[PDB]
């Protein structure tokens, strides 16, 4: 069955360049047009570029024209996007997708199907930086409730992700971990939180266990009055 | 450029019920070969966009027959005759007739469930927050419905709004509630100025906004 | 001397090379000045020197003339007429077989409108038989003779060149222009002809049931493709839209007939040429100028030029 | 051409023939005549 897969996404500073690859499987790749399409968490889906089957013809969105070039190697069943002059706006997931068939006597309609697994691309000048780990200790009020809550504001790390868990990683009951806030410093932060019957506090030690895998900085910080 | 837009932005739907999504373009999508290259995609949480419908009405391979699609000129509809749990996600119409290809802003599907109040909590800042150049005072809304909520901020009776960042779960996969946090990040001196913080929750299902507190010490 | 790359096509081998992008130096309006120029050329217009160096097919045999762009090749009907004191006699016998006494006759000034359509293997747009698929030869019992068959009803062939070529003009001398192919818009796809399989299968059935008169009922009879020779004769070579096509007919003539859906039309791939000779000649070649846009033409096949081996 | 460089007027439109020096352009009287029976 037909499949596409992508590689080469990651972090860069602005003004630099990145090259993405998409590799094709389960079809004669030189019978098809191909497309790059990106998703931004804000604006949603945005078209980026298209290439025909022999590679003679190429098209671009205004936001990327001349900054990016699309290219293909039919002998390798493979497609590349060479991005240059990157900006913070180019931060997205990039997906490749398959378009118009050109069978030996006949050309089909336009399509985007199927789509790849996608590659993350991030454009910022910030340092690879480990998290601050701030307890959001249970209030005196929280501690008087039948069920208390408490949390942990993992803060000022870059890039994403931080992976977070409670009480030596053993606790998942009543746990939420919020999607990260991108702060106006260009650094991320998030809160983990846990809700518990208030007798449980100190009867078990409340700890946010944290790792920032881009640096493998990890912290196991207690969260009590 | 050709603009695309979908009329319902979010649809709380009960499992088993029909749902429908209008889509409209700035210009006619019928192409010079006589086809109309509109299509519909869905995106479940944490997954790439999956095409469902193309050339206005044809189905993609292995698409469940409860999906259907129709329209003409500029005006088009998806319809699902009954929603399943695997229909929870975001739906986009898009067009391939004119370059650049373009997509609607998309519509959310969520499991309609009983309106429920947030259990409200608040957290005294840590010994390192207390000396950090800004102090994120934090409030939590736990397992409520619908999604619509935000937190007012107070300390020593003083209304302290204008400094607050917020972040939210998607719909819970097991009980179908939401959780939300609010994060009043003051400068150190402007935090240090005041003593008894109170976070004052506004939510669509609360009978009055609910205020929870802590005392510095 | 031409320097030629392939056009950027990356398909099956040798088919990548079916058209070439050749560049060369050429004279200008001024005697003392050359220009560097390029054109697309089909593989059959050129030959390699020995490396990426090529020359036109004709330079070691013939001078060459560009066919003027304004004069049409369309086969306009001609009537042939006799001078005063002479007469044309027309045979009226519907089952006349090309020789001997025609028992029914009329006289006219001129023939009906005859189209000078030129085509090998198959006869296009020409007159149908009066009734039955009539067969004619001067001696059927000799295998060396061609055998014309003439259908009582047409079978329809649709031919196309789906590449959208551009015309380009180069001045080569003071007041003289050469028309090159500039480039191609959009997708490359093969030039081809289609004929409906049910009607061709049925019509080939009718030709067998008439050969069964001259060869008897016991014989299973067979069709085969042409065995070899020049491209002009091994293919259904013909003109459409003012392009010259050379379709591989092996999809038509490939069946064996007993003594006793369907909408899937068969399709014949065709090669194309620009440098050509009138088939009864050598020593003077012609260059057919390139045609803008997509080509289509629709035509009736109405007869065949068969041959026999010796079931 | 563009400088002190020139070409003939015709080289971008037409070929050119020398009129032979012997053949006269002089207009000589022609009488037009009708065939017999006209
Ligand atoms: C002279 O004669 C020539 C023929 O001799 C003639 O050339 C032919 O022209 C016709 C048009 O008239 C061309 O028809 C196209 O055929 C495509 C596939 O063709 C290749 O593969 C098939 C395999 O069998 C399938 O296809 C036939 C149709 O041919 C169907 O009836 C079958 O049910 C079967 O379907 C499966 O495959 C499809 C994908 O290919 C799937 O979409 C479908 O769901 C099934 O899985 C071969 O039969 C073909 O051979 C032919 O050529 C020989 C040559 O001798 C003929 O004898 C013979 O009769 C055959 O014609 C060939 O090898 C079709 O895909 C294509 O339809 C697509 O385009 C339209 C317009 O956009 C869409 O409406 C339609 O839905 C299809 O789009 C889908 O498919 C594309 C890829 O093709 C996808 O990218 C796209 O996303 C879309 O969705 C599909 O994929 C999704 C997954 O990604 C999935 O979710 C969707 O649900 C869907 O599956 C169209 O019918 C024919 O190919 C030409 N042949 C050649 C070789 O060129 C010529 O025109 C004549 N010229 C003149 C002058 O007369
Ligand atoms: C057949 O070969 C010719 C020559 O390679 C191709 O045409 C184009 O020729 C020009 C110079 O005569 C090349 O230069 C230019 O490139 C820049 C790129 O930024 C462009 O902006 C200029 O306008 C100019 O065209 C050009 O690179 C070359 N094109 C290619 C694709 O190589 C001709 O296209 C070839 N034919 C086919 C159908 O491939
Ligand atoms: C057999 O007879 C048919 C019918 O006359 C021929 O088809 C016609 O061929 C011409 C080629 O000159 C086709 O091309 C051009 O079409 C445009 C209009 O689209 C017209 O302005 C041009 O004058 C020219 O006719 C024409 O489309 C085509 N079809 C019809 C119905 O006329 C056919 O070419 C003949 N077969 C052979 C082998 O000559
Ligand atoms: C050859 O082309 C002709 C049309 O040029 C096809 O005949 C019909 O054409 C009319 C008018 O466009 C259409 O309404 C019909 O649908 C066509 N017939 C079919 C079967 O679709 C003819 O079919 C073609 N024949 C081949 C062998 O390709
Ligand atoms: C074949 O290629 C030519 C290239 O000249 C295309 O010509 C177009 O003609 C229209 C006339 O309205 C112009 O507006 C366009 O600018 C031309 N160029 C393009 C790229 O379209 C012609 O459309 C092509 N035809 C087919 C059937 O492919
Ligand atoms: C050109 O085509 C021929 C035949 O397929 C092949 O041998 C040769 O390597 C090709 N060269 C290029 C530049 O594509
Ligand atoms: C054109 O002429 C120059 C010399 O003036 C020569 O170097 C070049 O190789 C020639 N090019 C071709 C394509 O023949
Ligand atoms: C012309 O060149 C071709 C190259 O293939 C060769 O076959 C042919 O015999 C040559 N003819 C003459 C008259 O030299
Ligand atoms: C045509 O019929 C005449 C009748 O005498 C016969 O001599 C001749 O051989 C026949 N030719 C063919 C091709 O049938
Ligand atoms: C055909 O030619 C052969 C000699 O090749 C001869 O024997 C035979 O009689 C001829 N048949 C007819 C019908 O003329
Ligand atoms: C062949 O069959 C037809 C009937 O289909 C018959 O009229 C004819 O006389 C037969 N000829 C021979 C030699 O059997
Ligand atoms: C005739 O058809 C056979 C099919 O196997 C093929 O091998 C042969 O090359 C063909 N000949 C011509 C002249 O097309
Ligand atoms: C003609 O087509 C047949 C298949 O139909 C192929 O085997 C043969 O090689 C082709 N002939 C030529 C001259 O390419
Ligand atoms: C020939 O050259 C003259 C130079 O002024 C120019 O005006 C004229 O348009 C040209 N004519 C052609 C047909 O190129």
């Amino acid at each position: 069955e037909v499949q596409l897969a992508e590689s080469g996404g990651g972090l860069t500073k602005p003004g630099g360049s990145l090259r993405l690859s998409c590799a094709a499987s389960g079809f004669t790749f030189s019978d098809f047009y191909m497309d790059w399409v990106r998703q931004t968490p804000g604006k949603g889906l945005e078209w980026v570029s298209r290439i025909n089957n022999d590679g003679r013809n190429k098209w671009y969105a205004d936001s990327v024209r001349g900054r990016f070039t699309v290219s293909r190697e039919n002998a390798k069943n493979t497609l590349y996007l060479q991005m240059d002059s990157l900006r913070a706006e180019d931060t997205a997931v990039y997906y490749c997708a398959r378009d118009r068939p050109v069978y030996r006597y006949w050309s089909g309609g336009y399509h985007l199907d199927p789509w790849g697994q996608g590659v993350v691309v991030t454009v910022s000048s910030a340092s690879t930086k480990g998290p601050s780990v701030f307890p959001l200790a249970p209030s005196s009020r929280s501690t008087s409730e039948s069920t208390a809550a408490l949390g942990c504001l993992v803060k000022d790390y870059f890039p994403e992700p931080v992976t977070v868990s409670w009480n030596s990683g053993s606790l998942t009951s009543g746990v939420h971990t919020f999607p990260a806030v991108l702060q106006s410093s260009g650094l991320y932060s998030l809160s983990s939180v846990v809700t518990v019957p208030s007798s449980s506090l100190g009867t078990q030690t409340y700890v946010c266990n944290v790792n920032h895998k881009p640096s493998n900085t990890k912290v196991d910080k207690r969260v009590e009055i | 450029y050709v603009v695309m837009t979908q009329s319902p932005l979010s649809l709380p739907i009960t499992p088993g019920q029909p749902a429908s999504i209008s889509c409209r373009s700035s210009q006619r999508l019928l192409h010079s070969d006589g086809n109309t290259y509109l299509a519909w995609y869905q995106q479940r949480p944490g997954q790439p966009p999956r095409r469902l419908i193309y050339e206005v009405s044809k189905l993609d391979s292995g698409v469940p027959d409860r999906f259907s699609g129709s329209g003409a000129g500029t005006d088009f509809t998806l319809k699902i005759s009954r929603v399943e749990a695997e229909d929870v996600g975001v739906y986009y119409c898009g067009q391939n007739t004119y370059l650049p290809y373009s997509f609607g802003q998309g519509s959310k599907v969520e499991i309609k469930r009983a309106v429920a109040a947030p259990s409200v909590f608040i957290f005294p800042p840590s010994e390192d927050q207390v000396k950090s150049g800004t102090v994120s005072v934090v409030c939590l809304l736990n397992n409520f419905y619908p999604r619509e909520a935000s937190v007012k901020w107070k300390v020593d009776g003083v209304l302290k709004t204008g400094n607050s960042q917020e972040s939210v779960t998607e719909q819970d996969s097991k009980d179908n509630t939401y959780s939300l946090s609010s994060t009043l990040t003051l400068s150190n001196t402007d935090y240090q100025s005041h003593n008894v913080y109170a976070c004052e929750v506004t939510h669509q299902g609360l009978s009055s906004p609910v205020t929870k507190s802590f005392n510095r010490g | 001397t031409l320097q030629c790359t392939n056009v950027t096509n990356a398909i099956t081998d040798d088919m990548r090379g079916e058209l070439k992008n050749c560049s060369f130096n050429m004279t200008t309006e001024l005697r003392d000045k050359k220009q560097k120029v390029y054109s697309l050329f089909y593989r059959l217009d050129v030959v390699q020197i020995n490396n990426k160096e090529y020359r036109l097919i004709n330079c070691n045999t013939s001078a060459i003339t560009q066919a003027c762009p304004k004069v049409s090749f369309e086969p306009i009907p001609i009537h042939y007429c006799a001078p005063a004191g002479f007469a044309i006699l027309k045979c009226k016998d519907k089952k006349f077989n090309g020789t001997g006494p025609c028992p029914s006759v009329s006289t006219v000034q001129c023939t009906h409108g005859i189209k000078p359509v030129v085509s090998t293997q198959l006869l296009l747009n020409g007159s149908l038989a009066e009734e039955e698929v009539m067969i004619r030869s001067e001696n059927i019992t000799n295998n060396a003779k061609n055998i014309l068959v003439q259908f009582n009803t047409p079978v329809q062939i649709n031919c196309t060149r789906p590449n959208n070529n551009t015309r380009k003009s180069i001045r080569i001398g003071p007041g003289q222009a050469f028309y090159a192919t500039g480039d191609i818009i959009g997708d490359i796809r093969q030039a081809h002809c289609n004929v409906s399989k049910a009607t061709w299968n049925e019509t080939l059935g009718k030709v067998v049931k008439q050969l069964r008169k001259h060869f008897g009922n016991n014989t299973i009879i067979r069709f085969a493709n042409s065995s070899g020779g020049d491209l002009e004769v091994t293919t259904h070579s013909f003109n459409c839209g003012g392009e010259f096509f050379y379709c591989n007919t092996s999809g038509l003539f490939n069946s064996t007939w007993i003594s006793n859906g369907s909408n899937d039309s068969i399709t014949l791939p065709c090669r194309i040429k620009q440098i050509i000779n009138m088939w009864q000649r050598i020593g003077q070649a012609m260059y057919a100028p390139p045609i803008q846009g997509v080509i289509r033409c629709v035509s009736n096949i109405t007869g065949l030029i068969l041959t026999r081996d010796g079931t």
